[PDB]
C-alpha cells in the first residue's frame, strides 16, 4: 500500500525500530569468536572486519 | 614591370611579395578578406617607388 | 459596425482568432487595440438640426 | 530539415564570405576553422531555441523509491545509462529517440494517472519543485508512478558529423547566419571586423523581431477559457 | 470579451498563469497590463440614434 | 513566372553590376560565383515568402495506425519515399506536384469528414497540436482519416538548374534584387561595400513596405461575420 | 552539464579568439593563462548565480548546546571537519554531496519539528537572526533540534581540474563567455582592448536581460494566496 | 571566506593585470607593491562595509564609576589593554574574539537589565548620547551595569599577513576588484590610466547597485508592527 | 624579396624580423590578435623602404 | 481518452511487430495446442534426458 | 495504468518478434511413419 | 469499430492480456529442445536464439 509518511521513510523507520535486535546480533557476532568457510582467496579477502577465524575450502 | 601579376620584373616581385606576406595573415585569421585587400592596395605606391630605386 | 483594422497590427491567424471570438495577440509596436481597430459608429447629431 | 554539410556551404557564401578559412572553391570551410564554426552554430541554435518555443518535447521519468531529486540529465536515462555516475536509470527513452540532455525550461508535468501536478507551489502537496532548471524534486514517490514532463528544448548537440540534420524553420536561417557572423567577426579584435560584428548582431535581432511580428515561430497562444465555468458564472 | 494581449508582454507560462487565475509576472519594458492587454467592450451608443 | 536564367541576367544588370564575377558580355554571371548567388536567391525568396502570404498550399496527410506524431517532411511522402529514413509513407502527392518540403507555418487543417480541428488548444480533444513548426500531433488516429493541412509555403528549393521557373509577383522583383545585393555586398568586409549593403537592405524594407501599403501581396483580409448569428443576436 | 575542459575550448573559439595564449590548434588555451581564465569563470558563475536564482540548496544545521552563532562555513561541516579552526562539527552532509561553502543568501529555514522560524524579526522570539550573510544566530538552542536552511547558492568553486562539470543553463553560456571576454580584455589597458571590453560587458547585460524577459532562469513566481482564508474572508 | 593570499592572486589576473608589479608567473604580486595593494583592499572593504550592513556586531561596555564618556576604542578593552593610554579597561572581549576597533555606526544599545536606552534624544533621561561616532556618553553610570551596543562594523584591519581570512560575500568580490583597480590606476596621473580608473570606479557602482537591487547584502527590512497594539487600536 | 614570406631576401628578412619582434608581445599578452596584425601591416612601408636602402 | 500517443512514444516504430502478433493470437493458440499434442520429434542431448520427457512423447532424436 | 501495460508489452518486444518469426518460419519435422496420417496433416505442415 | 481508448492502444492491451499464454508458449519452446527444418544456409543463419537443433533440406 502507499504510505502517507513516505514509502522509503516507512522502511527506514521499520529498520530503526529493529535496531535493538540488530544490536544483539552484532554483539553476538563481535564478542563470540567465529570461524567461517570460504571458497577461494578472493572471497576470503572479501570477509567482514569482525571475522577472526576462517577456513578456505579448496 | 612585365604588365602581369606575379611577373619577372622588380615592381611585380615586390608587389607580389608584399601580398605573399599579407596572405600569411589572411589565411590564418587575424584579418578578414576586406582588410587584407585594403592593405594590399595601399602598398602599390610604396612598391613602385622602391622598385625604381632598386632597379636603377 | 465597420471595423477598420490597421495594416500591420494583427498578423495572419491572429486576425482569424480575432474574427472568431478567441483571444488574440497583437503587435505592440503598431499601436493600441482600443484606439486603433476602429469600430465606426453613428455620427453625433448636430445641435443645430434639433 | 537541412544538414550540417549544407550549413557549412551556405555559411561560406553569405556570412563568412571574407573569412580566411574559406577554401579555394568558395563553397566550403577549411578543416582548421570547422571546430570554431561548429562551436558557433551550436551556440546559435541554443539562443534561437531559447527565445522562441521551437521544440517542445516530453520525456517520462519513472519513480524509483528512495529518490526524490530527479535530475533530467542523460546519464540517468535508459539507452545512455552511465553506471559510473548513475546508480540506476529512471528516465525512459526508445533507441530511435534517446534522451539528448536538451532541457532548457520545464513547462508542464502530468502523472501516470492523468493528474496534473503544479510547479513551484510552496503551499501545494502534490507539487514538483525544481531546485535547478534541469532537476525535479517530487516529495512523494508513490508506487507505480511516472511523469510526462513537457519542457522547452534545444537542438540536440552538433557533434561535428557532416550528416547530422538541423531542425530550424526555413525563415530563421537568415538569423542563424547573422549570429555566426557576429561571433566570428567579434573575436578578431580589429576595428574593421568589430564594427561588422555589431551590424551582424543587430540584424540578428531585426530578423528575430520579424519572426515574432508575423507568428512564424508559433509564439501567439489562444486557449479556451475553461476557468469561466468552474468559478460559477452560469 | 475578446482580450488582446500585446505580442511580447507575457512570456510562455506567464500567460498560462494569467489564463488560469494565478498571479502573473509581466515584462515592464513592453507597457502596462492595464492599458495594454485590452478587454474589448461594447461600443458607446451615439446620442444621434437615441 | 520568370526563370532562374533570366534572374541571373537581371541581377547582373541592376544589383550585382560592379561585382567581380560579371562576365565580359555583362549579361550573365560567371560559373564561379553562381553557387553564391543561388544561395542568396534561395534565402531571398524564403524571407519574402515568410512575411507575406504568397503561397498557400495544402497537402493531405493520411492516418497510419500507431503513429501520432506526423512530421510534414518530404521523406514521408509517396512520390519521394525514402525507405532508409521513413518506415511507411503517409503524405499524398501526385507525380506532377510532389511534396517539396516547403512548410513555414501551418494555418488550418480539415478532416476527411469535413470537421475542422483546432490547432494548439490545450482543452480540446479533436485538436492537432504541432510540437514543432513542421510536425503534427494528432492524438486519435481514427480509421479512414486524412488531413488537408492549409499552410504557408516557401518557394520550392532552387537546385541550380537554369530552367527552373520562379514564382514571385512581378512587383516584388525590385526587392529580391535589393536583398541579393545586401547579402553579397555585406560579406566583402570592406568599408565601401558594407555601406552599400545597408542601402540595399534598407531599400528592401522600403519596397516590402510599399507592397504592403498597397495590398499587392494580398495581405488585407475581410470575412463574413458568421459569429454574429451563432451567439444569438436575432 | 558541460565540463571545464569543454568550456576552455568554447572560450577559445568565441570570446578569447584573439587572445595570445590560444594554442596553435586554436581549440585550447595554453597552460600559462589557464589560472587567469579559471579565475574569470569562477567570478563569472558567481555573478550569474547571484542575479538569478539558479541553485537553491538546503543544508541542515544541528544544534550544539552553548553555541548560538552558527556560521555556515565548510570548516564546521561533518565530512570537511577542520579540527584546527572548528571545535565541533554541527552541519550535516553526506560524502557524495559535501558542503561546498556556497551560501550567497539565506532564504527560508525550517526546524526539526516543522515550525518555520522568521528571519531578521526584531520582535519575534523563535527568530533566527543572521548577523552576517553566511552566519545564523539562533537565540535558543533547544534540545534535539536542526535547521533545514533553504538558501541561494553559487556554483561550487572550480579548483582547476579539467574534469569538473559546470552547472549552467545552456541558454546562459552566451553570457558567461561575454563576461570572461570583459574581464580579460579590460586588463590589457590598451585603447583597442578596452573598447572591446565594454562591448562584451554590455552584451552580458543584454543576454542576461533576454533570459529574464523570457523566464529561462525561473525568476517569475506564483503562489496560492493562503493569506486570504486566514484573515477571515469567508 | 577567502584569504588575503588568494585575493592577491585574483587581483593579479582581473583588475591589476597590466600593472607593473605583476610577477613573472602572472599569479602573484611583487613584494614592492604589496603595501600599496593592501592599503587599497583595506579602504575597499571599509567602503563596502559602510554602504551595506554587512557586519553587525555587539560589544558590551561595563560601567566604571566616575566615567561618563566611554570611547569604544581598542585601548580600553580587556584583552588589548594599553596602560599607557587607558586608566582602566571597561569593554569586555574574549581572547578568541578581541575588540578590533571596528565601529562605523552605533545602532542600538541595550542594558544589563534589558531596558533599551534611546540614542541622541535631548529630552530623554536614560539616553546615551554619542558626541562622536566612536564614543558613548552615559549620563548616569548606575551600579552593576553594562551595555550591549549593536553597531555597524567594518572588516578587521588587514595587517599584511597572507593567512588572514577576508569576510566578504562572494557576490561582492567583483566590486572590490573594481575599486582596487580605480585606486591604483588613478594615481599614475597618465591620460590612459586615468580614463581606465573612471571605468573601474563606475563599474564599482554598477555592481554595488545590482547587489542592492537583488537584496544580496540583506538591505531590505521587514518588522512586525508592534506600534499598532500600543497606541490603542483594538 | 623572394616573393615568399620568410624568404632569403632583405625585404623578407626585415619584414619577418619585425613580425618576430611583435609576436614576442602577442604571445605574452599585452596586445590582442587584432592589434598585433595592425602593427605588422603598417610596417610594410618602413621595411620596404629600409630594405632597398640596405641592399643598395 | 485515447492512450495512442503513449504507444507512439514507447512502441512507435516497432508497432508492426505488436500488430503482427495481435493478428496471430488465433494462430499462436493453435500452434501451442498442436505443440502440446507432441506429434513431433524432439531433439535430446545424450541418453540421459531421453527419460526426462512427457508421458506423451511420440518421437525423439538423440545427438552426441 | 496505461504506462504499465505499454511498458510490459515493450519489455517483451523481442520475445514477441521471436514468437511471430517462429510462427512464420514454421518448419517443424513431424513424424508419421504412415501415409494415411501423413495425408491427414494440416496445410501448414511442411517437412516430414 | 473506432475504439475510444485508441486504436493502437486496444491492440497493445489485447497483446498484454495474452502475455501469460505467450509466456507458456515461450517456455515450452525454450525448455523442450526443438529440431527444425531449413531450406538453405541463409535461412539457417536466420534462425532464432532458442533453436538448438536444425536440419538443412538440400
Amino acid at each position: 500500500v502507499d504510505k502517507v509518511i513516505g514509502n522509503a521513510y516507512a522502511v527506514v523507520r521499520a529498520v530503526y525500530c529493529n535496531l535493538g535486535n540488530l544490536k544483539l546480533l552484532y554483539d553476538f557476532l563481535n564478542t563470540y569468536g567465529m570461524v567461517l568457510g570460504v571458497k577461494s582467496e578472493a572471497e576470503l579477502k572479501k570477509l567482514n572486519k569482525l571475522a577472526k577465524y576462517a577456513r578456505v575450502y579448496g | 614591370t612585365t604588365r602581369v601579376v606575379g611577373g619577372s620584373g622588380t615592381f611585380d616581385a615586390l608587389m607580389a611579395s608584399a601580398a605573399a606576406h599579407l596572405k600569411q595573415e589572411f589565411k590564418e585569421g587575424r584579418i578578414t578578406g576586406g582588410e587584407y585587400t585594403k592593405a594590399y592596395i595601399a602598398i602599390v605606391e610604396t612598391c613602385m617607388g622602391n622598385a625604381t630605386q632598386y632597379l636603377l | 459596425g465597420q471595423r477598420a483594422y490597421p495594416k500591420g497590427m494583427l498578423d495572419t491567424l491572429n486576425r482569424r482568432r480575432f474574427e472568431d471570438g478567441l483571444d488574440y495577440e497583437y503587435n505592440p509596436q503598431t499601436g493600441n487595440p482600443s484606439q486603433a481597430i476602429i469600430e465606426h459608429k453613428f455620427p453625433e447629431l448636430p445641435q443645430s438640426a434639433i | 530539415m537541412r544538414k550540417l554539410s549544407d550549413v557549412y556551404k551556405v555559411l561560406a557564401l553569405t556570412s563568412l564570405k571574407s573569412a580566411g578559412f574559406i577554401t579555394d572553391d568558395k563553397v566550403n570551410i577549411e578543416a582548421w576553422g570547422k571546430p570554431e564554426v561548429l562551436a558557433h552554430i551550436n551556440e546559435g541554435l541554443t539562443r534561437l531555441h531559447s527565445r522562441f518555443v521551437l521544440r517542445t518535447n516530453n520525456c517520462i521519468v519513472e519513480m524509483k523509491e528512495g529518490r526524490t531529486d530527479y535530475p533530467l540529465l542523460a546519464r540517468y536515462s535508459y539507452e545512455r545509462f552511465d553506471p559510473a555516475k548513475a546508480p540506476y536509470p529512471y528516465i525512459m527513452d526508445t533507441p530511435q529517440e534517446p534522451f539528448q540532455e536538451d532541457v532548457i525550461k520545464i513547462l508542464n508535468v502530468y502523472d501516470s494517472k492523468g493528474i496534473r501536478r503544479k510547479l513551484n507551489d510552496d503551499h501545494d502537496k502534490n507539487g514538483l519543485f525544481t531546485p535547478r532548471p534541469d532537476v525535479l524534486q517530487c516529495m512523494w514517490p508513490r508506487h507505480f508512478e511516472a511523469l510526462n514532463v513537457l519542457y522547452q528544448a534545444k537542438h540536440p548537440e552538433l557533434t561535428g558529423d557532416e550528416n547530422q540534420e538541423i531542425d530550424l524553420p526555413e525563415t530563421l536561417y537568415s538569423a542563424l547566419e547573422n549570429w555566426v557572423g557576429y561571433r566570428y567577426h567579434t573575436g578578431l579584435n580589429t576595428e574593421g571586423s568589430t564594427a561588422k560584428a555589431a551590424e551582424y548582431l543587430q540584424l540578428y535581432e531585426s530578423i528575430c523581431g520579424e519572426v515574432v511580428d508575423f507568428d512564424l515561430a508559433n509564439g501567439s497562444m489562444s486557449n479556451t477559457n475553461v476557468l469561466f465555468e468552474k468559478r460559477g458564472w452560469v
